[PDB]
């Protein structure tokens, strides 16, 4: 607003307005509405008296002597002197108040005013104020309106149009700058008033009640603050408060730290969505059959490649569920498979008939009814929702074995990344080299199998959920792969049955039952599969040095739930790839900086440099670049699969201890104040998660190594 | 029709009518922010879910007539449905692909024209050159850099005006219809986009993207040009680098240098003047930089220099609370200091009156080739850190810092007199003289400054007095960082005070800027500079004086022509012609004046042979006592810095080149201007229907007739007044102009009158 | 624009008998032949046709007062006897940028004994060895070729 | 070594339009860095000055 | 310098016939640098015998310093997809052109 006034008008007029206001002891920086009003006043005044002159014969002319004389731009004494001189020389009568301009051709004092409101009202106010018929009045409006006595407008149409248009453009610019409203508001009759915002009524009492103890009124507090000067208040307070309020540095030197204590209890149980290291896949090396591509056709063809369907029987019971209903679900799945096989008209999707076993398996209608508390307030059994402490558990070795099997390679390639533009720049070529090396490093790793399997599972689940709103859809768990012979192989891990998919929010859950084939025996580690139901569904011949040995082929059935957000997070698992690379490339680049040359080949093909990437009874184990590549990829993929709040809490509260110990290693003489508090905060995060307990064990091992 | 019937429906209800009649168009955009819907969180998940549906794409009703219900395979393209909130029929991606593969075809002739920015990127890439990568430690200094090359650097308001005139012809605000400068770019774009079916909103957005400037704070390690920023990903890395060069066209302007020179001249010529403030203001108000007034450039360009900063302080604006000393932009960061005046005796028995800062202050300096920090106590240098590409940059930066410190130790280390005087022969202040003296030689000071050992740590190294790296010993508080130091992150602009001496004083009573700190170097004006001020052609020289004279003549061409046709004598005795005759030799000016005067006599005697170019060329020569002569001149000498330059009366000359094909006039290569004509029958009515030069006459008037659309105003007769709809639906009475003036010259006479009255 | 409209504009609502200089720049002609110009033009003394798209000067009228004829930046090629007879009083001529093969086609210009200056530029004839001296031999009346005389001296007006 | 190659960049003035026989100019970059006034039978005509 | 001062027809440089297989903009930039350096020399007083241009990006690019392949032993670059012997291939045939006759 003030900046707009300074920029839009001639700077000299700004100076005149500043002087005129300063005559009254005002600062424009505190009041700008008056400043803008005065600037507009001076601008319109000087516009009125411009380009007018008196000819030789006395007639008016446009370009001698100025026909109009300005009085408003001058001081009080100067303006009064000039008006008196005009009165004496031309014998004019003294107006009761100081005019703005003097017209020589008609010899009369004309007052001029620019009004933000209607013209007529301002005309009436001016007439009532002056109370004299010897002064002409000319009122302009920013909107394009004007008025004067008898409509005897002194100027010609051209000059009136110029003034109208200048004011109109000023109004448009003020409006477009978001200041027109305040400008129009500040005009009150014939004066411009400062913006007012005073605390009265409710806020007065509230402020009286929101002050320090030794004050009673907001005004008293303001007076105290205004008159305050810094005289050793802080020094006196420090000299008063007891020494017990202090931050003491506790030395931290090679002996203080201790391992993190894991929670005691029974061994922890698997909780992954799907089987990871115990899965079995029915394979077709080349799907070259009719109607290929549809998941149902591929699933059926994979099914037909296996024989050994024997009568299933509960092996590891669902301790909480109803095992015979799971058995009946599997039997219905098989029967529907045979039926569709003999139909000979396999459609794109298969919808399962609703049944007692299906409805119970997917948790259909097993939910307490909602009632008003007052209606059932007399129930003795009524009690707040159970939200007690989760059962502490113990780290079980199955997690370590799963991770170890995750960070190892496979027989085929589990990634088919898409194409990019041809490399031209040399850096593009180096990037292609590095990307291809990393891809070959982890194009077959197990974690990549997990990524592809989960991606396909969740994609099919969500697509069926949207397409089949109120049907039970049978979704085979299928994956594609490239064998060492370079053949498009298809693998069937199992089947999934989805319940009601009338999903509206991103957190409400759809319940499904997943039946994954397997070759492990749950009875070996029952606590691992305490959420699963296992049916020995067949026998499979496995080849070994002693020929073909028959083994029992199991089928883990479980009931799970997935939310839209969880399905999306499942389909995002491929991003895990990037994470791994982003941690190795930096290292590569780092060494390049210290060597001033590329190091992709001397790292991805030297196979001599190593990093400590594990533990063994002999000591610490060192691994090559590929070992670290797949280790980090597996860690990222598992973090995706075993995400839990306790994981992030422990990570955040353990980073601090990591940094403290590292600072000690760098000989920086670290110190701490309440280290036991940090230990307690870290320990609070270890309750039940297998992943978090494993990470805690890893940190204990690392601390043990680093301390020595 | 549909629109008016919908408006009637809206008016029928009470609430819609109340909102229509109450709210003014000014606040329309305020009631555009009252959306009762709900923004979709995580739109990626929503899109994934939506794509699975049958008809997730919304099309318009007309699609029913062009795309059939089903394709050959009987797939359903569009469904007889409507969207939630409108009549947008529902269609599937099949509809989009069917339209692409079998829809009606047209010509995308305007697409390259509307999308010149993207295709410019394409061309810049297609013609680039690459080079070997280099692997080494990378230092990416952080700074502000352009984004989009090809911009006109217009202010957002100007870009909006251009877009409104180009694509919204009959909906332009009142400012345009009360405007005179019809930018050439606007007419160019209007011609380019004659028949363009592209959505006008898309055209407007693309023009806005094309004509606006944008700046971002990035870490760069190499070239900083705009075309070198769009490929910063491809060029710079954390451990590597890529040699690349765009192969398009660069548009590096030079107006900044012209403004530097103009401000420097203004300050240099006003410091000696009686009233520098009002004088400099009058100059800045009446000066033109390449066809544009300097006030717009000062308000627009973000230049930072002592001259321009003092100009802003005089005019009244905000400037950085810092000074560019010794070629380095300084900036206070911490601490406070008090300025005290003192007299200091140097090592050459020279007494100097200086003002030193006492306090524990800290400053950061950013130069063209270095970056440094300095912690200084009361007349005591405490700590100094510098980082620079070359040793010479290091040395000059350290010399600047030590002279700024103004410590007593160096005072006794001065050898030789300090009597440096700028090119204007104005005594230089003691600190600048000391700076120049130590620039000339500082070995003696280095030997007697101070030497002490320093602990060795990573990332920083010492310096011996011969300016060589050292790890075991350095100078007192002098150190160099092996890694580049990031420049200042922000600048503080505060209210400052300016005195008549063009010294800018802070609110605390200290001084901030002085004209003596302004460099006295002289440059060349790439673009012509025109002045209408007083006898200020002191540094202009003959080269630019000729162009200024021709510009002054052509600005007042109408008045000059009228005077020549009626009162040649008074025109000849005009004061403004004084400097031209200074160049012409004093032994021949009379002959030239007489020859041109008799030529004009013959010209007026004859009719039908009018030639504006000859009159413009030969007018300035007719301003001297016209001694009679008979020899028929053919080349009138024109002295130009000791080099006789002649002017051929007939035909073009190097000192006066007018091209008829382009109707453009230039003098000594430099741009001069152009003439106002087109047909060979003395009229200027043949134009592209420039819709400018209209004056409103208050609210709508019924007598004048039914309101007209702006596009059809062109039919109005000279001076006829009608009713037209300007803005977004504001009917006003407008007229054509009759008096050939403008809004710029208003208030100038009263301005000077009241200025005389106040003083 | 077209020929006839351009000529009418240059005439400046005057009879085609009081023009001493005609400027036809960046005009156009149909079928690459001169149009508009007629015998009425008898006071013209300085003509100029640039970028006019004329294939040949085959419809030039008898401008006996034609002295400074210019046909520059055009593709005129063919016989020049029409220029020799229709305007036998040519003094200054300009054919810069024209399409001319060799001297066998520029020979007819020798008939005009008043041609004090002949200008050629960016033509095929100028490629020939000793073009300047050969043309001077073919046109003895000529005194300034390409704005230069037989001794390479600039030609003041 | 005597056969060591030194690389230079050469800028040469000229007044020939390189759009007449562009094939002759393939290793060169042509700029238009000024205009020259040349005397001819019709006065001082302006022509581009190429580099 | 004196020969240059005899001309006043300088325009803003622009490319009419660009170097198809090369760097067009940097030629313009280095020409501008040459002109600016000559003006700076003009602004000097004690002009030495010769003046060396300061190292600039456009100068290096036009010269070819930044386009010069680096040096490395064959051991460290053998595994390059497009690492070939210098192009000792017979240049392509070119038809006779009349401009040499005129030359």
């Amino acid at each position: 607003m003030e900046d707009f006034v300074r920029q839009c008008f001639n700077p000299m007029i700004v100076e005149l307005a500043e002087k005129a206001m300063k005559e009254y002891g005002e600062d424009p920086k505190i009041e700008t509405n008056k400043f803008a009003s005065i600037c507009t006043h001076l601008e319109v005044c000087f516009m009125y008296s411009d380009f007018h002159f008196i000819d030789e014969r006395g007639e008016s002319t446009i370009i001698l002597k100025h026909r109009f004389e300005i009085i408003e731009g001058r001081d009080r004494t100067m303006a009064w002197t000039v008006v008196n001189s005009i009165c004496n020389t031309t014998g004019v009568e003294k107006p009761k108040f100081l005019p703005d301009l003097y017209d020589y051709k008609e010899n009369r004092f004309i007052e001029i005013g620019v009004t933000r409101r209607e013209v007529h009202i301002y005309y009436l106010e001016k007439a009532n104020k002056i109370k004299s018929e010897k002064t002409h009045i000319h009122i302009f409006s920013f909107t394009g309106e004007e008025m004067a006595t008898k409509a005897d407008y002194t100027l010609d149409e051209e000059s009136r149009a110029r003034i109208k248009t200048r004011l109109f453009t000023i109004r448009q610019e003020m409006a477009s700058r978001g200041l027109w409203d305040s400008f129009r508001q500040s005009e009150r009759g014939e004066e411009t008033i400062e913006e007012r915002f005073e605390i009265t009524g409710t806020m007065r009492r509230l402020a009286d009640q929101s002050l320090p103890p030794n004050f009673s009124s907001l005004e008293n507090f303001r007076a105290y603050v205004d008159g305050f000067e810094p005289n050793g208040c802080i020094e006196g307070k420090l000299s008063q408060m007891s020494k017990e309020v202090n931050a003491r540095i506790e030395p931290f030197l090679r002996t203080t730290p201790r391992p993190l204590r894991l929670p005691d209890g029974p061994p922890c149980s698997q909780r992954s969505k799907f089987l990871l290291m115990d899965a079995l896949k029915l394979s077709i090396e080349d799907p070259s059959h009719e109607g290929e591509g549809i998941p149902l056709y591929d699933a059926i063809k994979c099914m037909k490649t296996f024989f050994g369907w024997k009568e299933p029987n509960i092996i590891k019971p669902h301790e909480k569920g109803i095992n015979p209903n799971y058995l009946l679900t599997w039997k219905q799945v098989l029967a529907e498979l045979q039926d569709i096989k003999n139909e000979e008209k396999i459609p794109r999707t298969k919808n399962m008939k609703k049944t007692s076993q299906l409805k119970w398996a997917l948790g259909e209608n097993m939910a307490p009814e909602k009632v008003d508390f007052e209606d059932c307030k007399d129930v003795n059994d009524l009690k707040q929702y159970d939200s007690d402490e989760p059962e502490p558990r113990s780290l079980a070795c199955w997690i370590q074995s799963e991770f170890n099997k995750a960070c190892e390679l496979t027989d085929s390639s589990w990634v088919e990344l898409d194409e990019i533009g041809e490399d031209v720049a040399p850096i593009e070529h180096i990037a292609s080299m590095r990307r291809n090396y990393f891809t070959a490093e982890v194009s077959h790793c197990r974690a990549t199998e997990y990524i592809m399997k989960g991606v396909y599972i969740n994609t099919a689940l969500l697509n069926a959920s949207c397409a089949a709103m109120d049907d039970f859809q049978l979704i085979p768990m299928i994956s594609k792969c490239i064998t060492k012979e370079g053949r498009r192989k298809t693998n069937l891990y199992g089947f999934i049955i989805k319940g009601r998919s009338h999903l509206r929010n991103d957190t409400d859950v759809v319940n499904f039952v997943s039946m994954e084939f397997s070759l492990t025996d749950p009875r070996l580690e029952p606590h691992k599969w305490e959420k699963y139901c296992v049916l020995e569904i067949g026998d499979m011949l496995l080849r070994t040095a002693v020929g073909q040995v028959s083994r029992p082929m199991f089928l883990y059935v479980r009931t799970n739930g997935t939310s839209k957000i969880k399905m999306k997070w499942g389909m995002e698992m491929r991003r895990c790839l990037l994470q791994s690379l982003q941690q190795i490339e930096s290292m590569i680049e780092a060494e390049s900086s210290v060597k001033e040359k590329d190091l992709t080949k001397e790292f991805f093909e030297n196979k001599s440099e190593t990093w400590p990437i594990g533990e063994s009874p002999k000591g610490v184990e060192e691994g090559s670049i590929g070992k670290v590549c797949r280790t980090l990829l597996a860690k990222s993929v598992f973090n995706s699969l075993y995400a839990s709040p306790q994981l992030e809490g422990f990570s955040a509260e353990s980073r601090k201890l990591l940094l403290i110990v590292q600072a000690l290693r760098d000989n920086l003489e670290p110190g701490t104040f309440d280290l036991e508090g940090l230990y307690e905060a870290i320990e609070e995060c270890l309750i039940n998660d297998p992943w978090v307990l494993l990470n805690a064990s890893w940190f204990n091992s690392f601390l043990t190594h680093a301390l020595r | 029709m549909e629109r008016i019937k919908e408006l009637r429906d809206l008016m029928s209800q009470s609430r819609t009518r109340e909102i229509l009649t109450k709210t003014t168009v000014d606040h329309m955009a305020i009631i555009k922010k009252y959306t009762s819907g709900r923004q979709e969180k995580n739109p990626a998940l929503r899109m994934k879910w939506m794509m699975a549906m049958k008809y997730p794409i919304t099309a318009d009703k007309r699609i029913m007539e062009m795309i059939p219900e089903r394709n050959e395979q009987r797939q359903t393209l569009w469904s007889k449905t409507n969207d939630a909130g409108s009549d947008r029929v529902m269609v599937s991606p099949l509809a989009v692909t069917w339209w692409n593969r079998n829809g009606p075809t047209t010509s995308t002739v305007h697409y390259p024209k509307v999308y010149k920015t993207y295709f410019e990127k394409v061309e810049r890439l297609k013609h680039g050159t690459f080079g070997p990568v280099h692997f080494r430690n990378q230092v990416k200094i952080r700074r502000r850099v352009d984004i989009n090359p090809g911009h006109a650097d217009l202010s957002a308001k100007e870009a909006q005006d251009v877009i409104m005139e180009v694509v919204f012809p009959n909906e332009v605000g009142a400012r345009i219809l009360t405007s005179e400068s019809q930018l050439t770019i606007t007419k160019e774009k209007k011609k380019e986009l004659q028949d363009c079916k592209i959505a006008p909103l898309m055209v407007a957005y693309m023009l806005e993207r094309e004509l606006v400037r944008k700046t971002r704070f990035l870490p760069v390690a190499g070239g900083t040009s705009s075309v070198y920023i769009e490929v910063l990903h491809l060029t710079q890395g954390t451990c590597w680098e890529q040699m690349y060069t765009p192969g398009g066209e660069v548009r590096n302007d030079d107006v900044d240098q012209s403004l530097i020179i103009a401000a420097r001249n203004i300050v240099r010529r006003a410091t000696v003047s009686a009233d520098p403030l009002a004088s400099l203001l009058e100059m800045c108000h009446s000066t033109q930089i390449g066809g544009v007034r300097m006030v717009d450039i000062l308000r627009q360009n973000p230049t930072e220099e002592q001259a321009v900063d003092i100009c802003k302080a005089a005019m009244g604006l905000r400037i950085s609370s810092s000074f560019s000393f010794g070629g380095f932009t300084f900036k206070r960061t911490s601490g406070s200091s008090v300025k005290r005046e003192e007299e200091v005796l140097t090592g050459n028995l020279q007494t100097l009156k200086i003002r030193v800062h006492e306090g524990y202050e800290e400053f950061t300096m950013v130069g063209r080739r270095a970056t440094a920090i300095l912690r200084k106590a009361t007349r005591r240098l405490i700590q100094l850190i510098v980082s620079g590409k070359d040793e010479q940059s290091i040395a000059e930066a350290i010399i600047v810092a030590m002279v700024f410190s103004q410590e007593d130790c160096m005072i006794k280390a001065v050898r030789g007199d300090l009597n440096f005087v700028n090119r204007a022969n104005q005594r230089l202040n003691p600190m600048h003289q000391l700076l120049r003296h130590f620039q000339k030689d500082a070995k003696v000071l280095f030997q007697n400054w101070g030497i002490e050992p320093i602990d060795n740590v990573m990332g920083m190294i010492g310096i011996l007095p011969d300016m060589t790296p050292s790890t075991e010993m350095s100078l007192r508080g002098v150190r160099v960082s092996k890694m580049g130091v990031d420049e200042y992150s922000s600048t503080e602009r505060v209210v400052v005070s300016i005195d008549r001496f063009l010294r800018v004083r802070d609110q605390r009573g200290n001084v901030l800027l002085s004209p003596e700190e302004v460099s006295e170097t002289q440059g060349t004006e790439k673009l012509t500079i025109t002045y209408s001020s007083s006898m200020m052609w002191e540094i202009n020289g003959p080269e630019s004086v000729l162009v200024n004279t021709y510009q002054w003549i052509i600005r007042n061409w109408e008045n000059v022509k009228i005077q020549w046709s009626q009162d040649p004598t008074m025109l000849y005795n005009k004061m403004e012609f004084e400097p031209f005759q200074s160049l012409v030799p004093k032994a021949a000016r009379g002959q030239y004046s007489g020859f041109v005067r008799v030529l004009f006599q013959q010209m007026r005697d004859v009719l039908g042979t009018f030639d504006t170019v000859q009159i413009i060329k030969l007018l300035p020569f007719a301003a001297a006592p016209p001694e009679q002569s008979r020899m028929q001149f053919s080349s009138l000498t024109v002295n130009v810095r000791g080099s006789g330059m002649r002017i051929v009366v007939r035909g073009n000359s190097p000192v006066f080149n007018y091209n008829k094909a382009t109707k453009r006039l230039t003098v000594l290569g430099k741009d001069a201007g152009a003439l106002m004509e087109d047909p060979d029958e003395g009229t200027a009515g043949v134009e592209s229907a420039v819709l400018r030069g209209f004056l409103i006459l208050g609210k709508e008037n019924k007598r004048y007739g039914p309101a007209l659309s702006i596009n059809e105003l062109s039919n109005l007769a000279k001076g006829e007044k009608a009713n037209v709809l300007i803005g977004q639906g504001d009917v006003v009475l407008v007229m054509k102009r009759k008096r050939d003036s403008s809004i710029l010259t208003d208030s100038q006479t009263a301005t000077k009158r009241i200025r005389m009255a106040i003083n | 624009m077209e020929m006839g409209r351009r000529i009418h504009l240059e005439l400046r609502n005057r009879t085609p008998s009081d023009v001493k200089e005609l400027v036809l720049d960046n005009s156009r002609s149909n079928e690459g032949k001169l149009e508009g110009l007629t015998d009425e033009f008898e006071e013209l003394e300085f003509l100029s046709t640039i970028n006019v798209g004329l294939t040949s000067i085959a419809n030039l009228p008898k401008l006996n007062k034609l002295k400074k004829l210019e046909l520059s930046d055009n593709r005129v090629s063919g016989g020049l006897e029409v220029l020799a007879e229709k305007c036998p009083n040519l003094t200054h001529l300009n054919l810069s940028g024209n399409k001319i093969k060799d001297l066998s086609t520029i020979e007819p210009l020798k008939k005009l004994e008043n041609l004090k200056s002949l200008d050629l530029f960016n033509c095929e004839v100028t490629n020939l060895n000793d073009y300047r001296e050969n043309v001077f031999k073919l046109l003895p009346q000529l005194t300034y070729l390409d704005g230069y005389d037989r001794d390479d001296k600039e030609a003041p007006d």
